[PDB]
């Protein structure tokens, strides 16, 4: 019925853990937050901010139509101010 | 008993832990993000 | 005093089955917190309600429920004093706060048990007088109360009538139909389409009648349980306990449940589309006119109009005759309603009426409920599945019938879960068969 | 004699009888017999039905040109809607059997007999000395038949609006559906798939790690399952042993050591998530659909960015568009 | 002749179904 | 992608002089176009007589031409049928009808002004959507 | 030996045990549920369908998802080094190469944990026979995510990873395949709603014919975790269901392994089912059918019915479905029945 690691309970309640945690915890938080509230979220992933899935006028979609061309077809895209 | 402190199963715990909270943290900017 | 040697943990209110004293502050604690809410609902709803807009556009189903009883309402359901509204919801509020006290008091500082702290309240499940007794009193309360509608409608003010002669507004009812005939005659009417049983009732001289008859008759029963003891039959068809009468009364409210699932789904007149929304069969009547209406005012003629079948794209008949509204509109011919009737002749729908006694105001109505049918998705977008975010709206109908008919349907597995486990309980089995004396064991083989 | 009916009484309620015919089952019994009698005649022989009430029979037995995978009994006409159809009803059967009579009479004494099948459930498990709630747990599936043979139409105002007895009418019945309510995007439907999906993995689950832990008592050629008789004392498989695997599998606290926590959660799991699901039909028949998140989130022009559930809501409309083709003379589908 | 055969089937089903329950394996205890 | 200054650039009257909103107003319309519109105006059509839309070019082919500011706020206040040989106010919501269709009410000079101007930068923005029905969902 | 050293360490008894599975299972497994988690909040599926997919864009848990590569990209593995991503991760993400990722990965952490079910049972010297039932998840996983696209134009039509983006999977499936018309579906949902019902009935059978072994109501506790006597009377459960369904167990080993294969064998026939989908050689119709049809028009089956259903379907959602096909249909082109 057991094995060798610190019984969970144990620890949840040490306020040794606590003292840590309450730092750590946040910590990692408020940095996620920051992943995207400085718009870096945004260049990580290529995903599109609210103003930027199509080019002022044009109502088409940058639809990747070639494989191996893909990627400079994709820098194209963003090209058009999209 | 004299337990440990840094365990497979610690390894374990954070590497689902970790990203997690720095997710919700993400998440609960992007309530916020308008037009 | 109380712990896991009595039951589990998540059976823990079973642990009160017999100490009568916390067992009332439970119900007393509980009954402040369905007070509270009534309370605490009736002002969130007026704290948003917009005096200038539908309330069937707003999300109530309180300041709706207050309003049908006359209070802060006129003509057409037009709202003229919201102070009504305010003092419903503020007195009961303050009344949660009362009985919350007496709640919290019985269960955690009085007698743990009453029978000896008085004989009078104290009580034996199997004390089949207590019983029959306490149960007395509690149907003269409901019989007193079921008369205290019949006051505010007689006396005190009357009750919304969508049917006003003059064209729905609050009117004082002083004519009461008594005739057991005919209210007694309502339980022999059929649940099926027309005949519609309960949910049938179509003017208000019926409900305050049916009431009158109620009040009295709850009463009577509520003294002669006081007077009296179950018979003989009464008590060897029952099993007398406990759970056994909570389960009695589990599947009394989930019946209950669901009639008034189709009360608030079917009936116009104590459920006011003026106020609620229009009924699911009053929507699709409202197309039909609508754009019969449209159409003849460019040219055409309705009585002999022929659709894609063949069968009469705006009017065709009845099964029995009648002439009826056309399209998959045909289902809902049982459709009575205020701004309808009048168009209506002894055979149903007058082709004359219908091609020049059509009023404006009906034009608006049919226009006003077709745009309004009781269609929406949980994240309230009113209309069809297919529909465009825009109109935030789900018919207070729809909530009602919904939530209503998961309770009501739970209550009755709540009833089977209680009933089944009284009649094992009773007999003695209900916590395992006999290692020893295995019934089965000594039945004969059927093989 | 001890007393004719005090002996019938005897009779009925007797444990010694091959099949327990209880006093649910006398009505039970014949109620069912009627349905069951009813659809075998009617699947196999019965005339077209005009379901929608637009004189557009639609026919649905074998021998009518129909198979076992297309075959149905067709509900009411909608022309009669929640109107009671019973054969005296009708000026004659040709008539009854044109207006979709059979359906009805077929579903009211099936869900009838269904409920007292419940009844009975319990009446025997009284009779033999064990615990109830073994007909809560269906509970569930009838609760569902009511759902889509009584509730729904009830709602929807109509009984052809019900599910039809049959395979490809039930197809029917569920492609229609999600178009007007959109069900896969309901929390209670979800939970039912849940339930069902969860619950062919846990019978799957508990079966395996049960046969697999199985105490040897069988030859190498001899079949596995002789090692047991009928009436035995002790166990005939090592729940320590069963409970040792699982519980590495994943790891202890995540697995089952007692074989009444695991069996409540066994039959728990299904039961609880087919009854909302059975809830989820009952509740959308009063409109009260799934979520409708079509042009949710736009741009910053207001251009409409499309999700996954607008390419649902494309499906759903050519379903809505298609769907009795003749049936339709107005804008809005209220019905 | 599809009718037949669909009916047949099923007929067979049902007589098995008979068969099952009224003449199966009486089930013996403890001495099997 | 962007809703400018440029887009929020709608005709004011018949003379071909113009009005620039503003986001505050178009918002504001929007929500006013959903309080007393969107329950048979939802998405530029009209559920109670799809004959008739709210598309720029069918408000211009309409009588008086009601494809500007100005127009449209007449209609809201004295409705016409599109050849306007006869006014339609009892059987539509307009301000000389208000005790007829509370909704309303509340409605300013101010209010008009912005639901009309949602009127004309709505097509601008969706397009053909705005106009057709389901077939562009 | 450093081997025998290796496994040691492996093979001890930890809270969660390792393994040598573990080397294969646990970097995959996470890997897997870690780029969905990533996508499902990130990764945007603009340039691959013209869809929002993430949170980041507004999504909400139902509406998110990892959505297929780009149909141009055909059966292409994806790799983050590979033609079409170049080494570079940004365009990797716009290209869908998280779908492959998620794919590929995912499959391997369902070999390492079958794997491990095998190496588990072997040390604890258990019958395999959770190894065995696991090959149904397999196949399934196997036939839909791989096989059928690969029968298929491109991965581009595969299912893509969310909660939505299965839901038009399954409208796609009626409307093109006619998939509920199927033998072999048919099969599958009946293993599943019959697997769905003996776990339901059999649970519900031993609850409440329990023996007593205690002096509490709630039953729990008065179990012997430790065997001896049967915890439940089989003998009377076995004489409730003889009278009641008129069949009834009577070999807790038999009704045992019943439940294994009802659900195993369901999931394996739905598969197969599948795997002919690929070759689109689907169970769409029936001949005698269509010919009278053709001949008659009066006559009229729910079957018919069905097919003009799907004529709908596929009509009004392959436009915004299959951008690769710049689809333009006319209004006067849509089918249509009145009024609606
Ligand atoms: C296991 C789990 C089991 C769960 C079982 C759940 C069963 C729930 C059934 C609800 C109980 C019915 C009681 C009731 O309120 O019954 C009332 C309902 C409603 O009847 C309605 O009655 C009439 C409503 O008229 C009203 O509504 C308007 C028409 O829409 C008009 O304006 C009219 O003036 C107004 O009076 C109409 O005829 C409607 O078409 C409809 O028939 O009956 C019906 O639908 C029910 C049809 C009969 C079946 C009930 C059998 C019960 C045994
Ligand atoms: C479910 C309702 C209910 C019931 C059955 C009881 C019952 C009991 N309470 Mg009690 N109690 C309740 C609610 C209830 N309480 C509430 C809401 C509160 C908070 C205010 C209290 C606060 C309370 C206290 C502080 C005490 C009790 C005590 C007692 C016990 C002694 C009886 C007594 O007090 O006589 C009181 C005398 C009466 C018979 C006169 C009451 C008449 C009132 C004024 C009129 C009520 C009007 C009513 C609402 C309308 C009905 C009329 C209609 C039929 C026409 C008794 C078991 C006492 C106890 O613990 O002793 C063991 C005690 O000290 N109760
Ligand atoms: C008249 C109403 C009523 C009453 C007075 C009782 C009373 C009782 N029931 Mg009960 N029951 C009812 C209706 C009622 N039931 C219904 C309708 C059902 C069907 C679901 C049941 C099903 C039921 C079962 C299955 C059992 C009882 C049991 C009991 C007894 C122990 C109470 C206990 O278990 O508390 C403990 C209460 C809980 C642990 C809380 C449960 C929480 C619920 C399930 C969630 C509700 C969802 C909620 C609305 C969402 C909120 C959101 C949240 C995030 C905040 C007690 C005598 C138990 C008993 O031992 O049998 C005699 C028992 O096993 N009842
Ligand atoms: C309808 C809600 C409800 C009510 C009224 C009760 C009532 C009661 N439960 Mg209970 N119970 C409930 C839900 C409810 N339960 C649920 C959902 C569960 C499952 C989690 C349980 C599980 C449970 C168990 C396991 C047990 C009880 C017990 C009891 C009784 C003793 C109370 C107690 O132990 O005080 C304990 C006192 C405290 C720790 C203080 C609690 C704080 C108070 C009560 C709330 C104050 C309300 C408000 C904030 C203040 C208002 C003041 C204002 C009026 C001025 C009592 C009759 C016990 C029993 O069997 O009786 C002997 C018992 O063992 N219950
Ligand atoms: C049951 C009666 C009932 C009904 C019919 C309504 C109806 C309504 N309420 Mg409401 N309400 C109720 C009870 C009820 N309420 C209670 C008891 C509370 C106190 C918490 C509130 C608090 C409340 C608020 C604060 C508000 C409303 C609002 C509204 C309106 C908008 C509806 C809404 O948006 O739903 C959306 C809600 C859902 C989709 C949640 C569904 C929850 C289900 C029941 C959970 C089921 C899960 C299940 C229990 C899990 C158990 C299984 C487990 C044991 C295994 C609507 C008219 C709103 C309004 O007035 O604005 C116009 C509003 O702001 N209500
Ligand atoms: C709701 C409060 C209530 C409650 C809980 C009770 C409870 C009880 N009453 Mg009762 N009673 C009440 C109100 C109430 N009464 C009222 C208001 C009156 C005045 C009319 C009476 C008059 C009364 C009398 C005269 C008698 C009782 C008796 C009894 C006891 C046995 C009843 C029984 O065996 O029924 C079971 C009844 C059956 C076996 C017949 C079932 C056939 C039913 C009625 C028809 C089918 C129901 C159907 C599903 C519903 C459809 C609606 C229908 C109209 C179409 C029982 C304790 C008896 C007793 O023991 O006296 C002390 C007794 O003689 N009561
Ligand atoms: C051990 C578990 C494991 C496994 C089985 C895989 C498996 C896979 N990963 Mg992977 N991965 C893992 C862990 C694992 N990963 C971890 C922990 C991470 C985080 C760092 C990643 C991060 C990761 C990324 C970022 C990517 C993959 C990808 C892939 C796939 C294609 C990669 C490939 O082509 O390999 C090639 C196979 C080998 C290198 C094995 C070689 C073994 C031989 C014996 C050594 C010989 C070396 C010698 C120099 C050769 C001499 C020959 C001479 C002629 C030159 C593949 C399914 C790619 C993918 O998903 O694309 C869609 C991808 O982009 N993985
Ligand atoms: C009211 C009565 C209603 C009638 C119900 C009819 C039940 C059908 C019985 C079928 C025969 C069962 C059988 O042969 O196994 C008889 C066995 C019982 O015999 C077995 O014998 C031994 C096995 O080596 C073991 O001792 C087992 O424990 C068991 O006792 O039943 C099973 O073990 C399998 C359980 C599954 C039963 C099948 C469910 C029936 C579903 C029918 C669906 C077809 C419908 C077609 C429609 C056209
Ligand atoms: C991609 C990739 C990668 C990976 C990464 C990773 C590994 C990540 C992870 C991640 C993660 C790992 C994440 C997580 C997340 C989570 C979350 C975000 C959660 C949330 C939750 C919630 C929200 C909850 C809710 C609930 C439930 C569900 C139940 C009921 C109750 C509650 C409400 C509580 C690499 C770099 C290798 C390479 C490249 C690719
Ligand atoms: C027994 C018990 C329990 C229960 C309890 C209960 C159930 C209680 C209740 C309670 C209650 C039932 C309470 C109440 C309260 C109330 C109050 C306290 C009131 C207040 C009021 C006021 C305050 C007024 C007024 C107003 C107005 C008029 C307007 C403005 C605003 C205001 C609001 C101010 C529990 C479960 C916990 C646990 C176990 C034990
Ligand atoms: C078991 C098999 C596991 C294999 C895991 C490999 C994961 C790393 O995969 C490796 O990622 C780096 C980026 O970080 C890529 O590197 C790529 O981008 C970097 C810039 O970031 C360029 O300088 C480089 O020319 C380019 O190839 C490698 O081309 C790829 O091979
Ligand atoms: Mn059959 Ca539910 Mn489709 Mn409108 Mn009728
Ligand atoms: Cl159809
Ligand atoms: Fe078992």
């Amino acid at each position: 019925g057991t094995t060798g690691e610190r019984p969970f309970s144990d620890i949840i309640t040490s306020v040794r853990y606590w003292v840590i945690h309450s730092i750590t915890i946040p910590a990692l938080f408020i940095a996620g937050w920051l992943f995207v509230s400085t718009g870096l979220a945004y260049d990580v992933f290529g995903t599109p901010r609210p103003d930027s899935y199509y080019a002022q006028e044009q109502r088409s979609i940058p639809l990747v139509t070639d494989r191996f061309e893909a990627k400079q077809q994709v820098e194209t895209f963003l090209e058009q101010l999209k | 008993v004299s337990y440990p402190i840094f365990t497979v199963r610690w390894v374990a715990v954070h590497t689902l832990a970790v990203p997690t909270i720095f997710f919700l943290g993400a998440i609960a900017a992007m309530q916020f993000i308008q037009r | 005093d109380q712990e896991s040697s009595g039951f589990a943990w998540w059976a823990g209110n079973a642990r009160l089955i017999n100490l009568s004293g916390k067992l009332l502050g439970a119900h007393v604690a509980h009954a402040g917190l369905i007070v509270f809410w009534a309370g605490a609902m009736t002002l969130f709803e007026l704290a948003h309600f917009i005096p200038e807009k539908p309330m069937y556009e707003q999300g109530l189903i309180l300041i709706p429920h207050i309003a049908t009883l006359g209070w802060g309402v006129g003509p057409g359901g037009e709202v003229v004093d919201t102070f009504p509204f305010f003092v419903v919801g503020v007195v009961h509020l303050i009344s949660s706060a009362v009985l919350g006290f007496g709640g919290v008091y019985h269960a955690i500082r009085g007698p743990e048990t009453l029978e000896e702290y008085s004989s009078f309240f104290g009580y034996d499940w199997k004390d089949k007088n207590k019983m029959t007794t306490i149960l007395g009193f509690h149907l003269i309360v409901l019989g007193i109360g079921a008369l205290l509608l019949v006051a505010k409608a007689m006396f005190f003010g009357g009750l919304y009538d969508t049917w006003a002669p003059g064209g729905g507004d609050v009117r004082v009812i002083t004519n009461p139909t008594l005739d057991p005939r005919v209210i007694f005659g309502y339980l022999l009417k059929s649940p099926f389409g027309g005949e519609g049983w309960i949910v049938s009732v179509n003017n208000l001289e019926d409900v305050v009648g049916g009431h009158i008859w109620i009040g009295l008759i709850c009463i009577a029963g509520g003294i002669w349980h006081i007077l009296t003891t179950p018979f003989g039959w009464a008590r060897r068809a029952f099993i007398w306990s406990g759970e056994a009468y909570l389960s009695y009364s589990l599947g009394a409210l989930s019946m209950m449940g669901f009639i008034a699932t189709c009360f608030v789904w079917f009936n116009n007149t104590v459920y006011p589309s003026e106020f609620y929304g229009p009924t699911g069969p009053e929507a699709s009547q409202a197309q039909a006119m609508t754009f019969l209406i449209r159409d003849q005012k460019l040219g055409a003629n309705v009585g002999s109009a022929q659709g894609p079948t063949g069968l009469g794209k705006y009017l065709m008949r009845s099964p029995t005759g009648e002439i009826i509204f056309g399209g998959e509109t045909m289902r809902f011919w049982d459709f009575r309603g205020p701004w309808l009737e009048p168009l209506r002749g002894p055979n149903g729908l007058d082709l004359n009426k219908i091609k020049n006694d059509i009023q404006p105001w009906q034009e608006r109505r049919a226009a006003e409920y077709m745009t309004h049918a009781p269609l929406g998705s949980l994240n309230s977008v009113g209309g069809v599945a297919t529909e465009i975010n825009s109109v935030n709206f789900v018919s207070p109908r729809s909530w009602l019938a919904t939530s209503h008919f998961v309770l009501a349907f739970f209550f009755l597995v709540g009833h089977l879960w209680h009933a089944g486990r009284a009649r094992a309980a009773a007999a003695g089995f209900e916590k395992g068969i006999d290692r020893e004396s295995e019934p089965v064991l000594s039945m004969p083989s059927l093989d | 004699s001890a007393n004719l009916w005090e002996r019938f009484c005897n009779w009925v309620t007797s444990t010694d009888n091959r099949l327990y015919v209880g006093w649910f089952g006398v009505i039970m019994i014949p109620t069912l017999l009627a349905a069951t009698i009813c659809f075998v005649i009617a699947f196999i022989a019965a005339p077209p039905v005009d379901i929608d009430g637009i004189r557009e029979p639609v026919s649905g037995s074998l021998l009518y040109g129909n198979n076992i995978i297309t075959g149905a009994v067709v509900p009411s006409s909608n022309a009669i809607g929640l109107h009671f159809y019973p054969i005296w009803e009708a000026a004659s059967l040709d008539e009854w059997l044109y207006n979709g009579g059979p359906y009805q009479l077929i579903i009211f004494h099936f869900l009838l007999g269904a409920s007292c099948y419940m009844g009975r459930q319990w009446e025997l498990s009284y009779r033999l000395g064990m615990r109830p709630w073994i007909c809560v747990a269906y509970s569930a599936p009838l609760a569902s038949a009511f759902a889509v043979f009584l509730i729904y139409p009830i709602g929807q105002g109509s009984f052809s609006d019900g599910m039809p007895l049959g395979i490809s009418g039930t197809f029917n019945f569920m492609i229609v559906f999600q178009a007007e309510h959109n069900i896969l995007m309901h929390p209670f439907h979800q939970l039912g798939v849940a339930g069902v999906f969860g619950g062919a993995l846990f019978c799957a689950m508990h079966g395996s790690l049960v046969t697999s832990s199985l105490i040897r008592e069988t030859t190498e050629t001899e079949s596995a399952n002789y090692g047991y008789k009928f009436g035995q004392e002790e166990e005939t498989y090592n729940i320590v042993a069963a409970h040792g695997y699982f519980g590495r599998l994943i790891f202890q606290y995540a697995s089952f050591n007692n074989s009444r926590s695991l069996h409540f959660f066994l039959a728990a799991w299904p039961v609880v998530g087919v009854w909302f699901t059975a809830l989820g039909i009952s509740t959308m028949a009063f409109n009260l659909n799934g979520f409708n998140f079509n042009h949710s989130v736009i741009d910053a022009k207001g251009n409409v960015i499309n999700t996954w559930a607008d390419i649902i809501n494309r499906a759903n409309l050519g379903m809505e568009v298609m769907h009795e083709r003749n049936a339709h003379n107005f804008p809005l589908d209220l019905a | 002749m599809e009718t037949i055969t669909y009916v047949f089937i099923f007929a067979c089903i049902i007589a098995l179904f008979f068969f099952a329950i009224f003449f199966r394996e009486p089930p013996r205890i403890t001495k099997k | 992608a962007e809703l400018t200054p440029e887009v929020l650039t709608v005709p004011l009257n018949s003379e071909g002089k113009t009005i620039t909103l503003t986001e505050k107003q178009y918002l504001e319309g929007k929500r006013l176009f959903q309080y007393a519109c969107a329950s048979c105006h939802v998405g530029g059509i009209t559920k109670t007589n799809p004959s008739l839309d709210l598309r720029t070019e069918t408000l211009a082919l309409a009588t008086p031409p009601r494809d500007n500011i100005e127009g449209l706020v007449d209609y809201m206040k004295n409705p016409t049928t599109y050849d306007g040989e006869q006014e339609i106010a009892e059987v539509h919501p307009s301000l000389r009808s208000a005790d007829i269709f509370p909704k309303m009410r509340n409605l300013t000079e101010k209010d008009l002004v912005a639901i009309a101007g949602h009127i004309l930068v709505e097509p601008k923005i969706l397009g053909d959507k705005w106009g057709g029905g389901k077939v562009y969902y | 030996g450093w081997f025998d050293i290796l496994d040691d360490w492996l093979k001890r008894d930890r809270f969660v045990f390792v393994g040598w599975s573990g080397i294969l299972l646990f970097p995959c497994a996470y890997l897997a549920l870690g780029g969905w988690l990533t996508g499902t909040t990130f990764v945007t599926s603009w340039y691959t369908h013209g869809l929002a997919s993430s949170y980041l864009e507004g999504c909400n848990f139902l509406t998110v998802a990892v959505s297929t590569p780009a149909n141009s990209m055909g059966h292409s593995l994806l790799l983050l080094w590979g033609p079409e991503a170049q080494g570079d991760f940004t365009r990797w993400c716009q290209l869908g190469g998280l779908w492959t990722f998620i794919a590929l990965h995912g499959a391997f952490g369902l070999i390492g944990f079958m794997l491990r079910q095998f190496e588990i049972a072997r040390l604890v010297g258990v019958r395999p026979y959770n190894a065995i039932a696991f090959s149904a998840p397999i196949a399934v996983f196997v036939s839909v995510f791989l096989i059928y696209p690969l029968g298929q134009s491109s991965w581009f039509f595969a299912p893509s990873f969310g909660v939505a983006a299965i839901f038009r999977f399954l409208l796609f499936f009626q409307g093109f395949h006619n998939w509920t018309l199927n033998p072999f579906h048919m099969m599958g949902v009946a293993g599943v709603l019959g697997g769905a019902l003996l776990c339901a009935i059999h649970g519900a059978t031993v609850e409440n014919t329990l023996f007593q072994d205690g002096e509490g109501a709630s039953t729990f506790r008065a179990f012997n975790p430790t065997q001896a006597e049967e915890t439940y009377s089989m003998v009377t459960a076995n004489r409730f269901w003889s009278q009641i369904f008129g069949i009834a167990f009577s070999n807790k080993r038999w009704l045992h392994f019943f439940m294994l294969f009802v659900p195993v064998t369901g999931l394996w026939m739905s598969a197969i089912g599948v795997v002919g989908l690929a070759l689109n050689l689907r169970s769409y119709d029936f001949i005698s059918q269509e010919i009278r049809a053709a001949e008659d028009p009066e006559f009229e089956t729910f079957y018919t019915k069905n097919l003009l259903l799907n004529e709908g379907i596929r009509a009004w959602m392959a436009p915004q479905d299959q951008p690769h096909e710049n689809f333009v249909f006319p209004e006067e082109v849509l089918p249509r029945g009145n009024a609606l």
